[PDB]
RNA sequence: UGAACAGCCUCUAGUUGAUAGAAUAAUGUAGAUAAGGGAAGUCGGCAAAAUAGAUCCGUAACUUCGGGAUAAGGAUUGGC
RNA sequence: UCUUAAGGUAGCCAAAUGCCUCGUCAUCUAAUUAGUGACGCGCAUGAAUGGAUUAACGAGAUUCCCACUGUCCCUAUCUAC
RNA sequence: CAGUCAAGCGUUCAUAGCGACAUUGCUUUUUGAUUCUUCGAUGUCGGCUCUUCCUAUCAUACCGAAGCAGAAUUCGGUAAGCGUUGGAUUGUUCACCCACUAAUAGGGAACGUGAGCUGGGUUUAGACCGUCGUGAGACAGGUUAGUUUUACCCUACUGAUGAAUGUUACCGCAAUAGUAAUUGAACUUAGUACGAGAGGAACAGUUCAUUCGGAUAAUUGGUUUUUGCGGCUGUCUGAUCAGGCAUUGCCGCGAAGCUACCAUCCGCUGGAUUAUGGCUGAACGCCUCUAAGUCAGAAUCCAUGCUAGAACGCGGUGAUUUC
């Protein structure tokens, strides 16, 4: 979250600790995503800041071409894969972790989604949404 | 309100029971129970199961609705 | 020299000493202020907690994404059969605090509420309150008498009611007295109040009301003797740790030569008092009433007792008060409910809640069904049927 | 059983010896399992986990040409 | 140009041998006093005081990678004594 | 670390902010000087865990001043209540980077803390190299391997019983001790105030979130000696059924209990003040928040509330024994 959140999210637990490797979800050529950091985390001792879905997190490429390994970059997870409550009662999770890369702003770098995205995320983002193709 | 279906077993599911799926390919199966759910990670089949509808169903079993 | 890294402490220094409770049922240290404008009413009430459910409520809250859209929440459920109202006593303010100077008695007792008054009941002539049933049988002599000195006197009255352990499904067969401050006005027409009242009956719905804002006061669940990193959530040490691991590592510097009372150690856990603030009633239930737990688009004839009794419990065949969250101490405890202290509008104390469904589904495990007509319905005839 | 005086069960033979009873607090010693992440812990992957038999396929750099090599990496295994 | 009996040749190096030093450059990482590859006026490398390599071997020392996992985020539960 | 004077800097202008030449001080988280105590031994670095305290305040609360239009920023006051992180390299203290955050402030407690841990370093004995020494050997030169002992005693702390107060039981009071909540973001205000433009807030309200705390198990997850059900291997009971053994034989599910920001709920409002800004009004016919008097005000203090209930504090009430 921050500057490009657009409106609040309800508390969904925490399922990405930092140096955590998830999916690239776009088309951007980059094939995983590596967790440095997460936006608007809170400081504990020893308390690894953690990544949910639909959070604003500081991360790297491991895998992908040679423009993007190297430098850090923001990015915005979409998939989970752990189970979190929605407010409506459900638990739900999808089967890996999966994000996209964009700007501090929020606007993504690549211009196409594959898979399903959370609808905590697309709520929060209109960019992530505008690019996604299934929502739940 | 509306209740689920299981996607497994097809046991009536009822708000705030049972885990939510949503496999790669944006589909979904509800479970009703960390037991269907376990079953169905281990790749087996439902008309192979003996307590699962669908299974009840194509063996005719306590099936004197349809005439 | 300093700490290396800061972070905050374990536990509440606010909370200590974490010793077993006094007694078994929580006393309320603290009555709603008296207005002396409204009726003379009940500022508590005395319930037994029963268990937990799960309810669908539509959430009306303007602004938050969840707006007049369906919310799944916990709540718990208290047995509250009405209580009887045996004796008052009036308190005297004086420099010292609060004194209690009479204490005036109904004229006839029930069985389960003296049993209070004996450890062995079952060897026992019974004679309690005997000669002070012999007290009356003459109109007023030493009765009215006292409760003038009352009138004259004692600015605040509080009245002595006990349960009605029978009615309930525990074997405990001995009652639980307590007191209950009246916050009407005019302390004589409190008095009044009272002597109406004795050997009489009162309902919970004459105190709660739907949507209240109130508060629930028992013991806690005790845990016995417990570890420090339980009791009070200290790291962990490493795992080659020598002599245990489970501990805290240093218990205090050099100086002072002595051990803080701020450090964390082991001790008794849980059993405590505790009084557990703003949680929204959202039914009162009448026991006599069959479908308690149908709401205006459930309709289904279902008392709120899910399928099998309630766990450790049973059933719920008296008026019970079912408040959302979930209130300190367990099942089969005595729990006293009481008015909040303050008016709170905060625009959620202030919502109202009318209830769509009730989670009557057996809790004994994964329950599947919420009546047996709907497993009956759904699983067919089986063997056991003809 | 199995490649096997491996591990496991049994036959002949020999023991049933090691202070006991009652409960199941904390911390322990010994044995384990843990959702999501996967060394971010730590001086240091310490400890633990993972692999493992046999059959078939496939097997690099380098080399004293002998090795490396079970390299790596795959597939199969029951009962009738 | 002074000087030794001769004045470090072949080789090799911030090496287990380099104070300055966390040397400079490149790579490795988001970030490296670590590692590796190079440079060498090298306090104070160097030739059976053996120099340089070296397949194989090592309960020898060090770095990274894959799999793996309660080492950890962050703790919880179970059994025996 | 902090003052006093003020030649200058600052478009003018000593003091918005700095400030030379001088001079007065404070601290003992540096390093020195000394050797007062300890050599019939007080277990030395560092890291880990944990508590409390100091303020010379990094952020949060409220204010004052500016070379404060706004935004941002700087100086200062009351302020220690609350918080001050995750990592790469190094044994490091220290240092340097990466990144988040409101912030990544400085210190003490025998340079806190080894019968709390570890043993990476230093700092026994083995061994290697370089320099030095003829040699045995030396090196705050480098490298590698190298046993971390005891608490049952007293006190302290945490919990736990308990005689005597005619007996016993029930309901209470509250002296005293402790105390807690914290911070951020988004929308709206508002592209408004302000500004030539560039840019660009705040007050009130709403939805949430960070850190912390107390509970609880309706749901989800974990846990399996329910050895509850089923399956599978080897062997034994002639075969079948059903079973024993393999230190719980192994695997799947698995109720109950316990449990997780891996789950859910909850976390109050009054007064008095600090800094500061004001009123009337002298001293001082004028003037002034001050002298007498007095208004408002901070995450401050005391209260409301919450926790224990003096085992030598107290009250009300029931019953109070017959060879
Ligand atoms: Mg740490
Ligand atoms: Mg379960
Ligand atoms: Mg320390
Ligand atoms: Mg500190
Ligand atoms: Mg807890
Ligand atoms: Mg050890
Ligand atoms: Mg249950
Ligand atoms: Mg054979
Ligand atoms: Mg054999
Ligand atoms: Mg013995
Ligand atoms: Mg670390
Ligand atoms: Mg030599
Ligand atoms: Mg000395
Ligand atoms: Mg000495
Ligand atoms: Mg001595
Ligand atoms: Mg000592
Ligand atoms: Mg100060
Ligand atoms: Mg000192
Ligand atoms: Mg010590
Ligand atoms: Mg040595
Ligand atoms: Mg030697
Ligand atoms: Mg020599
Ligand atoms: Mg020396
Ligand atoms: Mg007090
Ligand atoms: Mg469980
Ligand atoms: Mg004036």
């Amino acid at each position: 979250s921050g500057n490009g959140a657009q409106g609040t999210k309800f508390r969904i637990s925490l399922g990405l600790p930092v140096g955590a490797i998830m999916n690239c979800a776009d088309n951007s050529g980059a094939r995983n995503l590596y967790i440095i950091a997460v936006k608007g985390s809170g400081s504990r001792l020893n308390r690894l800041p953690a990544a949910s879905l639909g959070d604003m997190v500081m991360a790297t490429v491991k895998k992908g071409k040679p423009e993007l390994r190297k430098k850090v970059m923001p990015a915005i997870v979409v998939r989970q894969a752990k189970s979190w409550r929605r407010r409506d009662g459900v638990f739900l999770y999808f089967e890996d972790n999966a994000g996209v890369i964009a700007n501090p702003k929020g606007e993504m770098k690549g211009s196409a989604i594959t898979g399903p995205v959370g609808k905590e995320c697309a709520d929060l983002w209109p960019r992530v949404a505008s690019n996604s193709g299934v929502v739940v | 309100m509306k209740v689920e279906i299981d996607s497994f077993s097809g046991a009536k599911i009822y708000p705030g029971r049972g885990t939510l799926f949503v496999r790669g390919d944006s589909k979904i199966f509800r479970f009703q129970n960390s037991k269907s759910a376990s079953l169905f990670k281990q790749r087996k089949n439902p008309r192979r199961i003996a307590w699962t509808v669908l299974f009840r169903k194509h063996h005719k079993k306590g099936i004197t609705e349809e005439v | 020299s300093h700490r290396k890294y800061e972070a905050p402490r374990h536990g509440h220094l606010g909370f200590l000493p974490r010793k077993r409770a006094a007694s078994i049922r929580a006393r309320v240290k603290a009555f709603p202020k008296d207005d002396r404008s409204k009726p003379v009413a009940l500022t508590s009430f005395l319930g037994y907690k029963a268990g937990m459910t799960t309810i669908v409520r539509d959430l009306d809250r303007p602004g938050s994404k969840f707006h007049k859209r369906e919310v799944v929440e916990a709540v718990t459920v208290v047995d509250t059969p009405p209580v009887v109202v045996v004796g008052v006593v009036g308190y005297v303010e004086t420099p010292r605090g609060l004194r209690s100077l009479t204490t005036v008695w109904a004229e006839h007792l029930s069985d389960e509420v003296k049993r209070r008054f004996y450890k062995n009941w079952y060897k026992s002539k019974k004679k309690a309150f005997t000669k002070y049933s012999a007290k009356y049988a003459q109109d007023g002599a030493g009765i009215e008498r006292e409760l003038a000195r009352i009138k004259k006197y004692a600015s605040v009255v509080r009245v002595l009611v006990h349960t009605q352990i029978r009615k309930t499904p525990l074997a405990q067969k001995k009652a639980h007295l307590a007191e209950i401050q009246l916050n009407g006005g005019s302390i004589s027409e409190k008095v009044d109040w009272a002597r109406e009242h004795f050997e009489k009956t009162v309902a919970v719905d004459s105190v709660f009301e739907q949507n209240e804002m109130i508060d629930a006061i028992a013991v806690t669940k005790g845990h016995g003797f417990e570890g420090v990193t339980h009791r009070w959530g200290t790291k962990k040490l490493p795992r080659k740790t020598h002599r245990g691991l489970r501990k805290v590592a240093c218990i205090g510097a050099w100086h002072p030569a002595h051990v803080m009372w701020s450090v964390a150690r082991a001790g008794q856990r849980g059993y405590h008092s505790r009084t557990s603030i703003n949680h929204k009633i959202y039914r009162v239930g009448k026991g006599d009433d069959e479908a308690n737990g149908a709401t205006s688009f459930d309709r289904t004839k279902k008392t709120i007792t899910p399928m099998g009794g309630f766990v450790h419990y049973g059933e719920i065949k008296n008026d019970f008060i079912m408040v959302k969250g979930c209130i300190p101490g367990n099942r089969k405890r005595i729990v006293t409910l009481r008015k909040s202290l303050y008016t709170n509008t905060s625009r959620k104390a202030l919502e109202e809640v009318s209830l769509k469904w009730i989670d009557t589904a057996s809790k004994f495990g994964k329950g599947r069904f919420q009546t047996p007509a709907e497993k009956h319905a759904f699983m067919g005839t089986l063997k056991k049927d003809l």
